[PDB]
């Protein structure tokens, strides 16, 4: 039970007919109806949107759907499945955005730089090796029970 | 300490470096200096399954410590004198390793600077 | 085995000479007696495969799929009422008899002697399902869906016949042991490449692979529940079984010629897991999920490891049960609201509260629940492909992450968070719905106890 | 973007900026008394130029106020644990069955709760009886074909209810 | 106390029944890193004294 | 007293500093009034077809069905193969595929040569 | 987790916190009185009243609703709508 | 020793009874939190003993049974062990979560 | 509604402070030594944690 | 006078399905458990002797469990 | 006839049956084989399952 | 008991405790309480069940098999000859799998008994593990899954031909 005329055959030419049909069918303003345009990317003649819909549409407007942010009258958003709350938080940034990326990249670059500086130049208490008493802990290694008695001893200082 | 500051800011030459520690050969200034007592019974050291990197010097103190800890276990605060003996023996061994470092440091510094000032 | 064949023939006129309000009881009772009869089958032991007749035989790989088919039948006949129950009794008898005839061709398909007989029963597996989905597709493009279906499968499956007649006329008869026990390594000519590509291409269509995948999702979104569950489970895992059977031949050249099929399989597994994360029309999500899992199956088949084969057949059985369940979940929400969209119908945390645990367990089994058969199969597949290549684990783990993500989003989209407060018609949970749920997920976890049946011929 | 009008009455935009600046200074400033000091200083700064009779000077000061506010804002305002985005944001939403339901219960439990179901039946009588003529005639008679508003008129005629009352009155207690 | 009686006396009986007979008729089963023997002690099974460690001094 | 808040594909411009809400045209207020009229009529007929006790089922949204059929069925018409579509198709269909192809042949040839010599870790390599 | 409320008690509490404020007299402070007309406070002080009672009762009211209170009777009514004050 | 393995396995198997006890009841326990609290307290007081036996003795052991998919050259069962970490880490978690059970009795009163 | 007149919560917090003041020393005392404790530190290497936390 | 009317979606169909499910698995679960109990407490598993020479047994009498 | 005659009965039916892929039989055969080979001194599992005396290689 | 000669089990070394305490000894008191509680009814019920075992006599045998000729004695087609040779070789493959299983649990048991002493008293069992897995890796490993018997014969021929030419051109 649905009319084929309530779909959207063909693009925006012509400018009387399709613009009139879009403004009457999508329940929209004439010029706020924004075609993409027809660039061979499919898309029919579907309207362009400002694409935010989440931290815009402030919740004290008290529209219809308390989580989907609808009002039951819209065209729809074309990528509305990518633009629900719990999917992509399209909030305004508290400072900027290139500020964010440049400060975060500079900080992480400095930390990895000093990580390399640490990794090449370590620290230690100044202490010789460990005095494993039996040919540097031999025969508790991989084995060779009589194959190679290896001459290595510790000398007192 | 100042060893690290000197080793990273001045020369790393006269300061010896870890994991390449024995630089001079032995008995250069030992004469007749080795005891290495070690009557800790290698076979019975295998027979008592110590942790690895503990089958070492001062192990007999750990043997007696585990012995009294086992044979009087619910006496919770029993074994402390042998515990301090084992700590003191590892203190002896740690001082001995520091002696090894500083002995190599003094040898390398003094003989290398003497021969490279007048050779 | 003809003792299992002939009562299925006897159940065919049962619906005819059953009276009104008696088709249901006769069909369901006697098909569950066939289910006991099916569970009686596993006499098979050790080294060889057992032979049932002058004609045919059961392999150890045929038996769990025959069990799956004869176990999926009563569940399905129990499933596919109440959306055709307002229509006529004669058409209902037509539909029931068509399903029973379809089952009979499926049993002939799984228990085949020769690959010619497998081909006859292969396109016999095809044809009545299309009559079913075209007569009751219940959506306006069922015509185009069936047209795509039969053209793609008969076009891909056409040179298989000529290649089988060639294997007949150059190597004697086509029965699996004398087809076996006699093979030779056929060298790097072009004829081996074309014959291998023909047989493997026919089954590539049947899985489907990625480059011929759109065959499948239209035939799921524009089919009724019976044809959809039979379609996904029985048809796609039948194609997998057919490739598992036929792949004994032409091993020296498949190393040279089997790289780009692996390539399209892996990269299309990635892209298909990517496509079924964003889409609405929830019915399509199961279809692209099945494309992803059968691409994983195909990677496991063209690597030729016993680990790979056991993991592949476990993944076959597990995803068959999973997709039939999730089809039934979509039909449950479709009986609640006649929408087929995803973002509209929401809520249902309060409403029908114990159905939420079933939706949970369905997203768990598509999520690879960690004692489930699905995870065990995918685990052996990942182990075998990392033994085959020490570098393949990026695409496998990315499939794992995105698979988890779209299964979880499929859970939390329609049954999490808030009632839409305009549905205001739906009834509470029926007996039949959770009955079908208990028929789905109890044998899956009871195989997850003792999976000694559901591994490959080299168990 | 508002229910009643289309514009939003510039004084009200100034008042919105007042409330948001005062809330962000609540979030900025603990100890409540230095906060009271800073709030009175901000209130005095607003009262420095209250009686400007221009409009272009007013909206220029508004633009500069928005710049200084967006520079000197705070990342996490102290939003209440009922506010949107806050701590609760329908925390106990779990028991919000809208009461179009509860008629699909079994009649044993309907015998268990007789008084509420008989009184629900008399509310249903009250819903059905006033529904057709008065409600539909007031919706089709007093508005123009362009409805031009979101508010509905009261049924001031003689008797029964103003329209659309059902979902507005019969919504849950907001704390189960 | 009758709660504790049923709930940690029935499965204790079942697990102690299972963890003798079936678990030891399966031969390659539950196995143990031995408690450590010490050189100054006596063996409870066979019985012989182990030689202790020798002289300690310069502590 | 700020860098004036650059907008971007993530930087959502908040409704405080637009700054197009300063030199408001009277026809833009008329457009806002027309927008109010559209929302008024749509919510009016929603409350008509929503509060009916005689009604039983769903709301039958035409716009959501419009969006779904636009998203699924209205893809293949309309379409023309343009330069951008063909180029982006070759970039997303062939590029990463041939990338993984060459790296798999490369790592496979490394493995093949290293086992052709015999200096592998096949001391025990049982589960192939 | 069950605070009891009553209409007369919350009316007396809102009247009490209005009487706490400075520039209106504690003598002539009605339950049913205007704000801009008779009490001698502007829009700004009225929204300060709004802010303080938001801060005390723990839930805000919006500026789209802050245009239209004008009297304490509707304040008690709207906060009773938020709290649903019956037994 | 039968005691050590048997008591570790009953510290396991005490953590199963409320699941079947709600799944086979249909007339649910009103004192179900009290039930769960006292069986977790029982699990803690049974897990006290093998830890004491461990640090008293050592005796570090593995238990393994019911091998499923013993298919290829490898084989595997349900197999777990008690060494030191898995040995004495259990009663800490049980005692902590028992206290959390008390706090969840109180904290989730009116829901 | 500031109300901690509650037997359950005072039992739980009481028993966890008992387990939070004895059990650290008790558990840390009765372990087998599976490694070598250092026990030999210079000045401002053992004191450094307390120094930094106080500052 | 203080308690509030509690709201639930529905309970009876849920409880009816679960009661029928638990009772109908209970009806032929308990006799099977009792049957296998009486088998492994009375009839035993088997013993483990060897093949006598000059004797051919069945293709059963090789299997440990008696019902197997 | 969905559960009470199919599910638990079939589960007890498949829960014990003879050893699939000759499993315990192979266990006892392996026990006999390794015991025989260690008792007769030869190392267990000599290589070349096909007999190296049973070969006729194409000579170079 | 069982076959404790194909299953190596070394004897145990239990020391004797000696408190040196007056707590006294909670583990001995506790294990005597555990014995006097649990150990007696388990023993009595087991004795009841064992008498019920003693009433009746069941047995089961080892299904022993004969010997096939060969596959190298079969000619090029010889289908019934090949069938016997193939199934006997496949049973050899399965019993060799169980050989590897037994040696793997032998290595597990050696690692678990000796504990922290890794290479002591387990280096020779590890050595024979590496020996038998060297045999297995050389023989049954790298052939694939769609074998019957023939591919192992081909790899056997190729391996001994390569070894023949290698030792002839290196000698």
């Amino acid at each position: 039970s649905h009319i084929t005329k309530d779909m959207l055959p063909g693009p925006y030419p012509k400018t009387p007919e399709e613009r009139a049909a879009a403004a009457k069918k999508y329940n929209m303003r004439v010029e706020d109806y924004e075609p993409y345009p027809d660039d061979g990317m499919g898309y029919g003649d579907y309207p362009k949107l400002p694409d935010r819909s989440q931290q815009e549409r402030d919740p004290w407007y008290d529209w219809d759907h308390p989580d989907l942010r609808l009002n039951w009258g819209e065209p729809m958003h074309w990528d509305l499945d990518m633009y629900i709350r719990n999917r992509v938080d399209t909030s305004p940034t508290p400072v900027n955005w290139n500020l964010m990326c440049k400060h975060l990249f500079g900080f992480v670059a400095f930390m990895l730089f000093m990580f390399w500086v640490g990794e090449t130049y370590p620290t230690y208490q100044p202490v010789g090796p460990k005095q494993y008493p039996y040919n540097n802990l031999y025969l508790e290694r991989g084995g060779d029970p009589n194959k190679e008695p290896e001459p290595v001893v510790h000398y007192e200082i | 300490g100042a060893h690290l500051a000197r080793r990273y800011l001045g020369d790393a030459s006269v300061e010896p470096e870890p994991l390449r520690m024995p630089t001079f050969p032995p008995d250069y200034g030992f004469p007749e200096r080795k005891e290495r007592e070690m009557v800790a019974t290698q076979q019975e050291m295998n027979d008592a399954q110590l942790v690895l990197q503990q089958r070492d010097y001062c192990a007999h103190y750990l043997i007696r410590f585990l012995k009294c800890k086992r044979d009087s276990f619910p006496n919770f605060l029993a074994c402390k004198h042998e515990q301090h003996d084992w700590d003191y023996c590892e203190h002896l061994d740690y001082v001995k390793r520091m002696k090894e470092f500083e002995r190599e440091r003094r040898l390398l510094q003094r003989k290398k600077r003497r021969e490279q000032r007048e050779a | 085995m003809l003792k299992y064949i002939i009562p299925t023939m006897m159940l065919m006129p049962l619906t005819w000479l059953s009276k009104n309000s008696m088709i249901w009881i006769n069909t369901t009772l006697h098909s569950l007696l066939i289910s006991l009869t099916s569970l009686l089958l596993l006499n098979q032991f050790g080294d060889n495969s057992l032979n049932f007749s002058l004609t045919f035989f059961s392999d150890s790989l045929s038996t769990p799929l025959l069990i799956l088919t004869m176990w999926l039948l009563p569940l399905m006949l129990m499933a596919s009422q109440h959306h055709l129950s307002k229509e006529n009794l004669a058409r209902k008898k037509l539909f029931i008899s068509m399903l029973i005839l379809l089952q009979l061709f499926l049993i002939m398909t799984f228990t085949a002697t020769e690959l010619i007989f497998f081909y006859i029963m292969f396109e016999a597996t095809l044809v009545p399902t299309l009559i079913i989905i075209t007569r009751w597709g219940n959506q306006t493009e069922r015509l185009n869906a069936g047209l795509y279906f039969l053209f793609y499968t008969l076009a891909g499956s056409l040179p298989l016949l000529v290649a089988l007649i060639y294997i007949q006329n150059t190597m004697g008869s086509l029965n699996f042991l004398i087809l076996q026990y006699w093979v030779q390594p056929m060298p790097n000519s072009w004829s081996n490449t074309f014959m291998w590509l023909a047989c493997m291409m026919a089954f590539m269509v049947k899985m489907p692979l990625y480059g011929l995948h759109l065959w499948l999702p239209k035939a799921h979104v524009e089919a009724p529940i019976a044809g959809s569950m039979v379609l996904a489970a029985i048809l796609l895992k039948l194609g997998g079984y057919g490739m598992m059977r036929i792949t004994l031949l032409l091993n020296p050249i498949t190393d040279f010629m089997a790289y780009p099929f692996i390539m399209l399989s892996l990269w299309g597994m990635i892209m298909t897991s990517s496509i079924c994360l964003r889409q609405t029309d929830l019915k399509s999500l199961i279809a692209y999920s099945s494309v992803s899992h059968m691409a994983l199956v195909i990677v496991a088949i063209l690597i030729q490891t016993p680990w790979s084969y056991m993991g592949a057949t476990a993944l076959m059985i597990a995803h068959g049960l999973t997709s039939s369940m999730l089809f039934c979940l979509a039909n449950s929400n479709y009986e609640r609201v006649h929408s087929r969209t995803m973002i509209l119908a929401r809520g249902l945390q309060t409403l029908l509260p114990l159905m939420a645990a079933w939706w949970l367990l369905a997203s768990l089994t598509n999520l690879a629940l960690p004692p489930s058969i699905n995870l065990i199969g995918e685990l052996f597949v990942v182990m075998s492909t990392f033994s085959w290549s020490n570098i393949t684990i990026i695409l496998m783990g990315l499939n794992m992450v995105i698979t988890a993500l779209y299964s979880l989003y499929m859970l939390i989209t329609t049954q999490r968070g808030k009632h839409t407060h305009h549905i205001n018609n739906i009834l509470p949970s029926f007996t039949r719905e959770n009955a079908l749920m208990s028929l789905h997920m109890l044998p899956l976890l009871l195989l997850s106890l003792n999976p000694k049946i559901i591994l490959g011929p080299l168990y | 973007f508002l229910p009643s009008a289309a514009y939003l009455t510039h004084q009200q935009k100034v008042l919105q900026l007042y409330k948001r600046a005062l809330r962000h200074l609540e979030s900025r400033c603990v100890h409540r008394d230095k906060y009271r000091y800073f709030a009175c200083l901000l209130r005095a700064r607003f009262d420095e130029h209250k009686n400007e009779k221009d409009m272009v000077k007013a909206t220029q000061l508004l633009r500069e106020a928005e710049k200084e506010f967006w520079h000197g804002q705070h990342p996490q305002p102290y939003i209440f644990p009922e506010s949107p985005g806050g701590t609760s944001y329908e925390r106990y939403e779990c028991y919000k069955v809208p009461e179009w339901c509860l008629d699909d219960w079994h009649p044993s439990e309907k015998a268990m709760y007789p008084d509420y179901f008989a009184k629900r039946e008399q509310w249903k009588k009250l819903r059905r009886e006033s529904w057709e003529r008065e409600v539909k005639q007031l919706q089709e008679e007093t508005p123009v074909g362009g409805p031009r508003t979101e508010a509905l008129p009261p049924a001031r005629k003689q008797g029964d209810l103003p329209p659309l009352w059902w979902h507005i009155v019969t919504r849950p207690r907001e704390r189960p | 106390s009758i709660f504790a009686f049923t709930h940690v006396l029935i499965p204790v009986w079942i697990i102690h029944y299972y963890l003798k007979y079936h678990v030891t008729t399966k031969p390659y089963t539950i196995v143990e890193k031995k408690p450590r023997i010490f050189p100054g002690d006596t063996i409870l099974e066979t019985g012989e004294v182990i030689p202790p460690m020798k002289e300690f001094p310069d502590q | 007293s700020f860098p004036k808040y650059e907008p971007s594909r993530l930087a959502s411009l908040p409704t405080t500093l637009d700054p197009a809400e300063y030199d408001i045209s009277s026809e833009t207020r008329k457009a806002q009034a027309e927008r109010l009229a559209i929302r008024s009529r749509l919510k009016r007929e929603y409350q008509l077809q929503y509060n009916d006790p005689s009604r039983r089922g769903v709301v039958e949204d035409p716009a959501l069905i419009r969006w779904t059929c636009a998203r699924s069925a209205n893809v293949y018409p309309n379409f023309r193969p343009n330069t951008k579509t063909s180029l982006l198709g070759a970039l997303f269909g062939i590029g990463p595929l041939i990338f993984w192809y060459y790296v798999f042949k490369t790592d496979r040839d490394r493995k093949e040569k290293l086992i052709q010599e015999g200096k592998l870790d096949r001391t025990f390599n049982i589960s192939y | 987790d069950a605070p009891p409320l009553t209409l007369e008690g919350i009316k007396d509490r809102v009247l009490y916190v209005l009487k706490l404020y400075d520039k209106i007299d504690p003598e002539k402070l009605s339950v049913n009185s205007h704000f801009m007309k008779d009490l001698g406070l502007d829009s700004l002080d009225q929204v300060e009243i709004i802010m303080a009672m938001e801060d005390e009762f723990g839930f805000e009211i919006p500026d789209i609703d802050a245009e239209k209170l004008m009297c304490p009777q509707e304040i008690v009514d709207y906060i009773a709508d938020k709290k649903d004050v019956y037994e | 020793m039968n005691l050590f393995s048997s008591l570790t396995l009953v510290t396991l198997i005490l953590l199963t009874m409320p699941i079947a006890a709600i799944n086979f009841n249909t007339h649910k326990f009103t004192n179900y939190p009290l039930y769960v609290k006292t069986t977790i307290s029982c699990a803690f007081i049974t897990s006290m003993i093998p830890t004491m036996m461990f640090i008293h003795t050592g005796q570090e052991m593995i238990i393994s049974n019911w091998h499923w998919l013993t298919i290829q050259t490898l084989k595997l069962s349900l197999s777990f062990k008690m060494d030191f970490f898995s040995m004495m880490f259990v009663p800490v978690a049980l005692f902590v979560t028992w206290s959390i059970m008390e706090f969840s009795m109180w904290y989730m009163h009116s829901d | 509604n500031i109300n901690e007149n509650n037997p359950f919560l005072i039992n739980s917090i009481k028993r966890l402070l008992i387990g939070s003041l004895f059990a650290g020393f008790i558990i840390s005392n009765n372990i087998p030594p599976m490694t070598i404790p250092q026990m030999t530190m210079p000045h401002y290497l053992k004191m450094t944690a307390l120094t930094v936390t106080i500052l | 006078g203080k308690r509030l009317f509690i709201i639930k979606p529905s309970g009876f169909y849920d409880k009816r399905f679960l009661k029928l499910l638990r009772f109908y698995i209970l009806l032929t679960g308990i006799p099977v458990v009792i049957g296998i109990t009486l088998i492994n407490v009375f009839i035993g598993e088997a013993e483990l002797a060897e093949i006598p020479e000059g004797y051919v047994p069945e293709h059963w009498e090789y299997f440990k469990h008696p019902i197997s | 006839f969905g559960f009470s005659i199919v599910l638990v009965l079939g589960s007890t039916f498949v829960a014990y049956l003879p050893d699939y892929r000759m499993q315990e039989w192979a266990r006892r055969e392996a026990e006999r084989l390794v015991k025989y080979r260690e008792a007769h001194g030869l190392p267990l599992m000599e290589s070349n399952c096909f007999d190296p005396s049973k070969i006729q290689l194409p000579e170079d | 008991s069982w076959d404790k000669d194909v299953y190596p089990e070394p004897p145990r070394r239990t020391p004797a405790p000696s408190p040196q305490t007056s707590l006294p000894n909670p583990i001995t008191y506790l294990t005597k309480a555990f014995d006097l509680l649990v150990d007696r009814p388990v023993t009595l019920v087991r004795e009841f069940i064992e008498r019920q075992h003693a009433k009746n006599k069941y047995y089961y045998y080892h299904r022993e098999f004969r010997r096939v000729p060969d596959i190298t004695e079969c000619h090029e087609k010889d289908v019934l000859c090949m069938f016997e040779a193939e199934m006997q070789w496949k049973r050899d493959y399965k019993v060799d799998q169980e050989i590897v299983n037994i040696i793997q649990e032998r290595l597990k048991a050696c690692q678990q008994r000796e504990g922290e002493s890794h290479r002591q008293n387990c280096a020779k069992e590890l050595q024979q593990f590496t020996q038998v897995v060297k045999a297995y890796q050389d023989r049954y490993h790298d052939l694939g899954a769609h074998y019957s018997a023939r591919k192992c014969l081909a790899k056997q021929k190729q391996r001994m031909l390569a070894e023949r030419k290698a030792t002839k051109e290196a000698a």
